[PDB]
RNA sequence: AUGGAGAGG
């Protein structure tokens, strides 16, 4: 529920790379597999 | 009173933050990690706690610097799939379906992170006895 | 422990996902390719 | 038209495509109570009577091969060996 | 007396601590699967709920009702459900006990397991007593209960065996060791420097002689000595569960012999 | 699974008495299998294991935070101030037999969590069923008694095989089949087939 | 780089060359050099062997290529799988891409082409150029319903008395 | 040397050597005219085609070229005769067993070997300073105008 | 839940414990180290099974229905 | 695509699968409940007239038993709502719909299906509990683990099928394999690491353990093999009981390294009369390699005697395991005090270098290699020594390691491991990578907020000195989440890519097999091949064999 | 769902005999029992209570599946010694050795405190 | 009967990464070109460095291995170290020189020699004593 | 049935 509660989402050069911008604002391990990996983020 | 500042990423392409608080002061264990000295001055801020850059499903892991990344990955995608105690208000809830684990525990390995997740409080498993063996080859 | 921040649909729960965009009014110049006429193209979206 | 039994150019060698074949339909005979023409042995399953049956080269059967110009070949079961 | 010895160490009402003398290491390991497994005990096997309006689920407070520790002294002279010809249970074959129990005080109403009264006929045979071992006396905590919350069921205890649910079990943890020097190097010890230094001392070490190193590998050694303790639950004491244990596999055994008389 | 991304389905249970025992009588309430960790290089788990034993034993709350200072080596001190192997390994016994294993077992207390998939809620079996009423092949799904579709690939494995029968049987008498009349001149579904 | 060379004792000796890679690739005049062997010349590009040297020739570069991309992961694939790819490649005259721009254009059978990438126009010009179906094709069967053509149906059946 | 050949020949040959329990000091019972014409009788019935006219038998002998060059390599008189030391018993059973292996190993017609090659490309894909693997491929099979990383080896 | 009635592990009776082992931790001021020790829970397992275990039938009771 | 190329089909089931070493290679394990559902259709002849009246006896709900009954006119009669389900007079003629039995050829599935080897036929032997049970030796072509996995199982309806399945896509017969002209299955995990701890001359078994070990032999003649010890105690060796599995007639050869016919370190493989001389037993052999145990058994004794060698080799094998033990802790993962320190050090004097070659650069003393960028020669300087250090880190602690190290027995048994594990559980794990790239300036000319701009520091451009044991810290723990990230998106691509490429492989190689003349055609009788192959052999019964008329000098040719 | 009763553990089925005498065609003068409804506890003991009899040749048990409370007894004998004798006297061995066992620790028990 | 007998003087002792089973290469004290070298369980026979132990080759002393009884059987040695094993290789060095190959279970074996009744047989009973 | 979300290898 926590995790669902804080989640984030992409639509559509990289997007799916874990950028360095994304320190101490996006969890690095917590994101889907498989398919929608690295666009559904959490927080 | 001025003490912590909220940051964004834009601002924070223009600061020098510093890891541990204790990186502005001025033999040694061979066992503890090999970290590197601050060859840095001119800081700005300070972290809170490095344990922070996680989220809330990957803050349950014990010692997750000490995996391989995508193991943390796949723990984190596994976590939310745990049964144990969702909800105090569980018997009262007409959900579509729902699990409750017969004796959940609070893990003997914890996070300091878990405190606030408040996961020894909602547990979603058990420690058990575990031996790493090959026996009958099941 | 029910921490909130949803909403009650026909009695089910239901959550808003952050949708992530571009920062409109920001001013990019981009590389164009190789086979393109343009080399480079400075573009901002106006909100 | 056709092929004559001499100059035949295929395989004297029964493939297992065709031992395959020859097994199933016996056995589909077999399965529906056709005249069995080896001894059962103690032998009930059709599949492994249909075995039986060609290890003594008891099965009437013949196979047409096929050329791609639209030729064919014909080799009796009793004819082609079994090498398998 | 003729053959195998035993050496009781240390002993209590719940545990017992010997040295077994003379024996197989076959034997002594088939008795210690005998004592976990297959002695026969009473345990709540059937449990008829009438009103439950606490917070626990049904079958969740007949899980830990059928654990339970109950009297199992006299559970020889008792029978199996599936031998006597009564329908369904009996007093011959079940021990029937019921369980009321109601919140009264604003205070959480507790329910142990002292409030278990047993209803079926006893006839003299000392069973169906849930064993408490507790101090304030109360026993196994079977659930908590608010201001208006009411538990009412009744309970039917078979006998059984450990070997079918774990709840039919006589003894805890059985400890269980032999050759504490490993003279006769059953085991290849795993080390990073010194193979004595990192690996602690058993207390069985006192028992034994130390190797000395201008002796070769004894090849002809075998297993004699052994080193047990005996934990009980409550339901059979320690001595009890040891004895119908070896009378246990030696019933079993001469039942294979009978088989070989029977063919 | 644990808490390392090392999930696993049960492979048998196993009773007190087949299991592995310790010289304390403690019986393991899971084994798992050593090569499921050098391959994935799940330290922290060992880790964590040797921490939440140590914690067991002490009565403790194991620290397994992120980034601290405490080590293997500090934790296997503790771990050996209890009268245990500082690495964790401890001398069991063949439940079947009760003579010693050779080699020694990392043996500890670990947080294992059961997950969402059970068999009994996958299971799915069906000699024969309910069609759709377009294409006249059996349904899709597990809750709608449906079948499995043979796919492209699965074709593909069974021309590789050489089953031509097999293939016809799967595409034929197993989902759809259906009788036809073709007009001899222009050679379509034009015939009016009245039977009887 | 390395090479295995004979001998005139006999036995193959190491015998190292100087070879001179590139990044950069117009075949039809660096040959033409004086200075270097022309015979042992390669490119990766087997486009360009095609043009130059030949079909044969871009064939066996295709292989090469090929061969040297499933073997740049350790792994190993028998010879004649790859070189029917490679031949099912370079049969029609040139080189023919495995996609709906390739062998997809071929003269087969409407329902075997149909079964792949573009179905329905390949369906109408199908019915447009009023094309017969050989039915002898997999799909074809496939979608008949029929015991193809293919493995164990490849023959027939009969009956001849000697009984 | 090491190269995928249908027949194995050193198995059957220690084969020989084992069936028949043969001692390494003894004469052995054979002639030249015997191992020589043997083998060279042994390569006529080493079929893969059978047909009668003279482009079947060009292709017959083409096809069954290197596995003769093993055959010979194998089978020379003074390796038959020192090496091991094979009986008349012995190498007759060798001959027969070589020729009966090489009528195991010749592919059966209908195997669709088609989608087995298609397969055995595809199934080792699914496991993977020029570009390789599956881009590579990729260019490969699509017969890409334009590669990532043209190259240019002149020895 | 509750206090499981016996240990996972070995199967030792530990039901009779809990409200012993709270005793031991508020009105004695005790770690729970001792606590354990003193309530014969020699084994890390049956150990683990009251130091690991949470009470959480106290917030379901706290319901009126 | 969806209705005609594959469509859904009756008679088929899925379900969890699990490992079973008693079972056969060529068995799988069906749940009771999935054998009632799942029916076969027998007609009924003299033969089989009393089972099948048995079985209508029986009915559904009970294995083994029957669901409908079909007559002469077609009528289909409901055992399971019949009035007449006790009273039947089978005739003959009539169809009677069986529930699957033991020994019933069925079809094993797992998606997604690669190869043939993916879809092979199976005996059924139907067993309690609601899993799929397969052999160990058959998930290899499978590709499949028990983390979950669901696999696919088909039931023929006629004789002909049966036959088809059993004598074409039979799991024997798929031992060895078309594609890489070598089995692909073999000895795994459990039986691998066992097999190498068996044959290791200082393994004895006594007696007692030898009988059992004999006993567990299906193929056993019943004669106690005399032991390699007489006196003072009788033993017998791991290499003297595994050769009881071995059938006769099976020789093995293979010299590795030092093997000069008396092999020092015990290692080669010589096998004589299904008697082994000498050598450990591991993947080398006993695996799925060309030239092993395997192949050799399959193509000499046949398929059945090569999968009855699997299940005497695993039984044989999990059994001394299981008396014996084997683990893995983190002691396995810790080096010796002044390794470590040398392991320090030489992170330490890479890093020194790194400084040296970067100072170097920066003073603009560097000289750019022919063809490259100062910047790119430097990266690439830096990068190589890096590599070369955790390379030098992770040999420093592979040589630490004993031959007690489970881990390094499972690195040398072949079951599970390599030098790479060894080298960043223990002591290094080494440099991060992007794009193929350290870890770039997501900042400006910086990586992180915490370290300054233009800083081409190893530890700051990605390198990670500290292992899994010691833990890494937070900036190398987002980067290895970097690199670990980008693994996870470029597999899925991978996959998805190679599973396009692979169908558009499939659909174009299609139509095509060899003819009754051996020449490689399709459906347009075009030829791709006049002789296929070019030689005209299958794939499968093909081996690498020396010819030594190439090599050598003409001299020791004439010779 | 499709697990098995607990009692066909140690509850013999219809038609389930305790023991299975079967002619051992391997080696003259051996036999193979089936011991029915018994485990590793029955039949380790055997087994190594069956190597103590100089007299007998051969002796080993195993389970063929642990799902299946069943495991099969081969015994060898020298020739005049029919294996079934041995059987019996090793069980008896056992009974006996029991017996005194309990003996001895009802006589030690009846000599303790506490 | 009796295949060879020789009196060796163990010059060197090899524990090559084992703990049971070590390495032993003596030299006949008799023939000054003859040689050996051959494993041994030293846990059982321990050999130490600078021994004279002497060796014997038998044929006998096929059927099932019967229970010991050597206190009632002939078991024809009495020496200290007895293994089975089956010699597997005849390597000739020199006309003069002559070497055999025996497998006892792993165990190898090496016997250099000159003058032999060893024939390649599965017999092979190695006697060792004192 | 259409459409959509999430999850499993
Ligand atoms: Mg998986
Ligand atoms: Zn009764
Ligand atoms: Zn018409
Ligand atoms: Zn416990």
């Amino acid at each position: 529920t926590l995790s669902h509660l804080r989640r984030t989402n992409t639509p559509i050069a990289k997007p799916r790379q874990l950028h360095n911008t994304h320190w101490g604002l996006v969890c690095p391990a917590e994101t889907p597999e498989g398919q929608a990996c690295g666009l559904v983020k959490n927080l | 009173e001025g003490l912590v500042e909220y940051i964004d990423a834009e601002e924070e392409e223009s600061i020098l933050i510093a890891m541990q608080p204790e990186d502005l002061e001025p033999d040694v264990d061979p066992a503890k990690r090999i970290r590197v000295s601050h060859h840095a001055t001119t800081f700005t801020h300070c972290e809170i706690h490095p344990s922070m850059i996680l989220g809330v499903a990957a803050s349950i892991i014990p010692f997750p610097d000490h995996n391989q990344s995508p193991r943390n990955t796949y723990q984190s995608a596994m976590g939310k799939q745990a049964m144990g105690v969702f909800l105090t208000n569980y018997n009262v809830r007409m959900d579509t379906m729902a699990n409750i684990l017969y004796y959940p525990q609070k893990p003997l390995g914890t996070t300091r992170a878990m405190e606030y997740l408040k996961f020894r409080e909602l547990p979603a498993g058990q420690n058990a006895i575990v031996a790493i063996a090959c026996y009958s080859g099941y | 422990f029910d921490m909130g921040g949803y909403f009650i649909i026909n009695g089910s729960e239901k959550v808003l996902i952050a949708q992530e965009r571009s920062a409109g009014n920001i001013v990019q110049v981009f590389k164009k390719a190789a086979p393109s006429p343009i080399s480079h193209v400075a573009e901002i979206r106006s909100a | 038209k056709a092929i004559p039994k001499d100059q035949r150019a295929t395989t004297p060698y029964m493939t297992k495509y065709e031992r395959a074949r020859i097994l199933g339909t016996r056995a589909l005979q077999i399965s529906m109570n056709a005249p069995v023409f080896v001894d059962l042995e103690g032998e009930t399953d059709p599949l492994r009577i249909a075995m039986k049956e060609l290890a003594e080269k008891k099965i009437p059967l013949v196979i047409r091969r096929y050329l791609p110009d639209g030729s064919f070949e014909d080799w009796s079961v009793e004819e082609l060996i079994v090498d398998l | 007396e003729e053959g195998p010895q035993v050496k009781i160490r240390e002993a209590s009402k719940d545990n017992v601590d010997f040295i077994l003398s003379n024996v197989d290491l076959a034997m002594a390991n088939s008795l210690r699967r005998v004592m976990i497994a297959e002695i026969p005990t009473l345990a709540i096997d059937s449990v008829e709920v009438e009103t439950n309006t606490t917070v626990l689920a049904d079958e969740f407070i007949a899980h830990r009702l059928g654990l339970i520790p109950l009297q199992s002294m006299d559970i020889e002279q008792l029978e199996y459900s599936r031998d006597c010809f009564c329908e369904d249970h009996c007093d011959k074959c079940s021990v029937v006990l019921t369980l009321q129990a109601f919140g009264e005080s604003e205070s959480t109403t507790n329910v142990y397991s002292k409030d278990l009264v047993i209803v079926s006929n006893l006839m003299g045979r000392n069973i169906g007593h849930p064993i408490i071992q507790d101090k304030e006396g109360n026993g196994v905590l079977i659930c908590k209960l608010r201001k208006g919350q009411e538990l009412k069921l009744t309970c039917v205890a078979k006998k059984g065996i450990a070997k079918e649910h774990a709840k039919w079990g006589p003894a805890a943890a059985i400890e269980f060791e032999y050759d504490p020097w490993n003279k006769l190097k059953h085991t290849d010890y795993w080390y990073e420097q010194d193979s004595a230094k990192e690996w602690p001392q058993s207390k069985n070490c006192e028992y034994e002689d130390p190797p000395n190193e201008g002796d070769p590998f004894d090849y002809k050694a075998q297993a004699d000595t052994f080193y047990m303790n005996v934990e009980s639950v409550g339901s059979i004491p320690v001595d009890q569960v040891v004895v119908r244990g070896i009378d246990t596999l030696q019933k079993k055994v001469a039942s294979i012999l009978l088989a070989l008389t029977q063919m | 699974a644990s808490r390392h991304g090392q999930k696993g389905t049960i492979g048998i249970t196993y009773r007190r008495e087949d299991m592995p025992f310790t010289a304390e009588g403690i019986v393991p309430d899971l084994i798992i299998n050593p090569h499921a960790i050098p391959s994935r290089m799940t330290v922290a788990h060992l880790i964590e294991c040797l921490l939440s034993k140590v914690a067991a034993l002490s009565g403790n709350e194991g620290d397994a935070s992120p980034f601290t200072d405490i080590t293997v080596e500090g934790i296997s001190k503790l771990l050996r101030e209890h009268g245990y192997q500082s690495r964790g390994f401890e001398v069991m016994y063949n439940g079947h037999t009760g003579k010693k294993l050779m080699a020694q077992i990392f043996f500890g207390p670990t947080y294992y969590q059961r997950l969402r998939h059970m068999v009994d809620d996958k299971i799915h079996a069906r000699a024969r069923g309910p069609m759709q009423v377009l294409t006249r092949q059996p349904v899709e799904g597990r809750s709608r008694d449906g079948g499995l579709r043979f796919g492209e690939m699965e074709r593909d494995c069974m021309i590789a095989h050489g089953a031509a029968s097999f293939l016809k049987e799967r595409l034929m008498e197993a989902s759809d089949a259906f009788r036809v009349h073709i007009c001899g001149i222009c050679g379509l579904m034009t015939v009016i087939a009245k039977l009887n | 780089y390395d090479r295995k060379v004979p001998s005139p004792t006999g036995e193959y000796v190491k015998e190292p060359e100087w070879v001179l890679e590139t990044d950069g690739v117009n075949l039809s005049e660096v040959m033409t050099v004086p200075g270097i062997d022309p015979t042992r010349i390669y490119t990766n590009s087997f486009i360009d062997i095609m043009e130059v040297l030949g079909i044969e020739a871009g064939r066996a570069a295709l292989y090469k290529e090929v061969y040297n991309v499933i073997a740049s992961d350790g792994s190993y694939v028998n010879y004649r799988h790859m070189a029917l790819l490679v031949d099912v490649m370079t049969t029609q005259g040139g080189l023919t891409s495995v996609t709906r721009h390739g062998f997809n254009r071929s003269n087969t059978g409407a329902l075997m082409r149909c079964s792949f990438e573009e179905t329905v126009e390949i369906l109408f010009e199908a019915g447009a150029s009023a094309e017969l179906d050989d039915c002898r094709g997999v799909s074809e069967n496939v979608i008949l319903g029929q015991m193809a053509p293919i493995g164990t149906g490849a023959f027939d059946v009969m009956i001849d008395e000697e009984s | 040397a090491n190269w995928p050949l249908p027949v194995n020949i050193r198995r059957i040959i220690q084969n020989a050597q084992q069936t028949f329990h043969i001692d390494h000091t003894k004469p052995s019972d054979l002639t030249i005219k015997d191992i020589v014409l043997g083998v060279k009788d042994l390569q006529e019935n080493l079929l893969v085609l059978r047909g009668k006219n003279e482009i079947i038998q060009n292709a017959q002998r083409d096809a069954v070229t290197l596995f003769c060059c093993l055959l010979r390599s194998r089978l020379a008189t003074r390796r038959v005769l020192q090496e091991y030391r094979l009986t008349k018993q012995a190498f007759d059973w060798v001959l027969s067993n070589i020729e009966a292996q090489f009528l195991r190993s010749v592919v059966h017609p209908g195997e669709m070997v088609g989608v087995l090659a298609a397969q055995s490309i595809g199934e080792p894909a699914t496991q993977m300073k020029v570009t390789s693997g599956v881009p590579r491929l990729k260019e490969i099979l699509n017969v890409a105008k334009n590669m990532k990383t043209p190259s240019l080896t002149v020895y | 839940m509750i206090v499981p009635v016996r240990c996972f592990s070995c199967g030792k009776v530990v039901g009779d414990k809990w409200e012993s082992y709270l005793n031991l931790l508020q009105e004695d001021e005790l770690d729970e180290g001792t606590a354990l020790s003193r309530l014969g829970l020699k084994r890390y397992c049956c150990r683990r099974m009251i130091l690991t275990h949470v009470d959480l039938i106290e917030k379901f009771l706290r319901y009126n229905p | 695509r969806g209705n005609l190329m594959g469509k859904r089909v009756d008679f088929s089931a899925r379900t969890v699968i699990s490992g079973d070493p008693n079972l056969e290679l060529d068995q799988v394990g069906v749940p009771k409940s999935i054998a009632k559902t799942l029916t076969y259709p027998e007609v009924v002849t003299p033969y089989n007239i009393d089972r099948l009246t048995q079985l209508v006896r029986n009915g559904p709900n009970e294995h083994p038993g029957a669901k409908y009954v079909i007559r002469d006119s077609g009528d289909r009669i409901d055992l399971r709502y019949s009035k007449r389900a006790g009273d039947i007079q089978l005739q003959y003629g009539w169809k009677v719909e069986r529930h699957i039995m033991d020994n019933d050829p069925v079809l094993f599935n797992r998606q997604p299906s690669l190869h043939k080897m993916s879809m092979m036929a199976h005996r059924v032997k139907v067993i309690p509990y609601s899993t799929f049970r397969l052999n160990l030796s058959v998930t290899s072509p499978y590709n499949a683990d028990f983390d979950g996995d669901e696999m696919n199982l088909h039931v023929p309806q006629s004789e002909e099928t049966r036959a088809e399945l059993s004598q074409l896509c039979a799991v024997p017969l798929q031992i060895v394999s078309p594609q890489s002209n070598k089995p692909c299955m073999g000895i795994v995990q459990d039986t691998l690491c066992g097999i190498r701890k068996l044959t290791l001359r200082d393994t004895f078994i006594e007696l007692d353990q030898v009988l059992n070990m004999l006993y567990w032999v299906p193929d056993w003649d019943g004669v106690i093999p005399t032991p390699a010890i007489i006196k003072p105690k009788p033993l017998w060796s791991g290499k003297q009981i595994l050769s009881v599995a071995i059938p006769n007639g099976i020789h093995l050869q293979r010299f590795d390294e030092g093997t000069t016919l008396l092999s020092p370190k015990d290692n080669g493989m010589l096998i004589i009369d299904g008697q082994i001389i000498f050598g450990v037993v591991e993947k080398k052999t006993v695996g799925s390699s060309n030239g092993g145990l395997i192949h050799v058994v399959t193509r000499e004794k046949g398929p059945q005697v090569c999968a009855k060698l699997f299940g005497n080799i695993q039984k044989v094998v999990n059994f001394w395991l299981l008396h014996n033990g084997f683990s893995t802790g983190i002691g396995d993962t810790i080096a010796d005090g002044p390794t470590m320190r040398e392991i320090t050090e030489t992170i330490a004097e890479a890093k020194k270098k790194v400084l040296d070659v970067t100072k170097e650069a920066q003073a603009n003393l560097l000289t750019a290699k022919h063809g490259m960028t100062l910047r790119e020669s430097f990266e690439d300087n830096v990068v190589r020594f890096l590599n070369e250090a955790r390379d030098k880190a992770g040999r420093l602690a592979e040589v630490n390691l004993k031959d007690l190290n489970n881990v390094k027995q499972m690195v040398m048994a072949g079951s599970k491991g390599s030098f790479i594990n060894i080298a960043q559980m223990s002591a290094c794990v080494g440099q991060q990578s992007v794009e193929g790239k350290r870890i770039a300036f997501g900042f400006v000319d910086r990586t992180l907020p915490h370290f300054s701009k233009d800083d081409y520091s190893p530890e700051s451009k990605g390198f990670v000195e500290n292992s899994y044991l010691r833990g890494l810290t937070p900036q190398e723990f987002f980067f290895h989440a970097m690199g670990g990230r980008e693994g996870l998106i470029d597999t899925a691509v991978k996959t998805a890519e190679t599973g396009y490429i692979q169908r558009r492989l499939v659909k174009a190689l299609e139509d095509i097999m060899v003819h009754y003349d051996n020449t490689t055609r399709n459906s347009l009788g075009n030829v791709i091949q006049f002789i296929y192959g070019e030689d005209g052999m299958d794939a499968a019964h093909i081996e690498k064999q020396s010819l030594d008329t190439i090599g050598g000098s003409d001299a020791a040719f004439e010779k | 769902m499709n697990a098995p009763d607990r009692f066909e553990l140690f509850l013999l089925g219809e038609g389930e005999s305790k023991l299975k005498i079967d002619p051992d065609t391997k080696a003259p003068n051996a036999v193979v029992i089936t011991f029915e409804k018994e485990d590793h506890t029955l039949g380790n003991l055997i087994r190594a209570e069956l190597l103590n009899d100089r007299k007998v040749l051969f002796a080993a048990y195993k389970v063929e599946h642990p799902f299946f409370a069943r495991f099969k007894l081969r015994i060898q004998t020298t020739e005049g010694y029919d294996p079934k004798d041995a059987l019996k006297n090793a069980c008896n061995s056992i009974i006996n050795k029991l017996g005194a066992l309990k003996t001895n620790f009802e006589t030690e028990w009846n000599l303790q405190t506490l | 009967n009796t295949l060879f007998d020789d009196i060796f003087q163990v010059s060197e002792v090899d524990p090559g990464r084992y703990n049971k089973v070590c390495r032993i290469e003596a030299a006949s004290t008799t023939q000054d070109q003859c040689k050996l070298t051959l494993d041994i369980n030293v846990e059982l026979f321990p050999v130490a460095a600078q021994d004279s132990l002497t060796v014997t080759i038998a044929s006998s002393l096929t059927r099932s291995w019967r229970p010991p009884q050597a206190g009632d059987r002939s078991l024809a040695d009495d020496y200290d170290y007895v293994m089975y094993g089956t010699a597997y290789k005849f390597e000739e060095v020199s006309k003069d020189l002559i070497a055999v190959y025996y497998s006892f279970g792993g165990l190898l074996m090496r016997l250099e020699g000159n003058y032999l009744n060893n024939l390649k047989q599965e017999n092979a009973y190695l006697l060792i004593r004192r």
